[PDB]
């Protein structure tokens, strides 16, 4: 999920909008 | 900005910056 993808390893813009409504 | 470990608030935030007024869902557990 967000925290494996963005805290433990690094973020991304692609990844971060995937969460956007 | 987003290019960068993002945990906490810190995440919350960057979502916030990004999503603009579209909004956003934070599952952390999940």
């Amino acid at each position: 999920g967000i925290v494996e993808q963005c805290c433990t390893s690094i973020c991304s813009l692609y990844q971060l909008e995937n969460y956007c409504n | 900005f987003v290019n960068q470990h993002l945990c906490g608030s810190h995440l919350v935030e960057a979502l916030y910056l990004v999503c603009g007024e579209r909004g956003f869902f934070y599952t952390p557990k999940a």
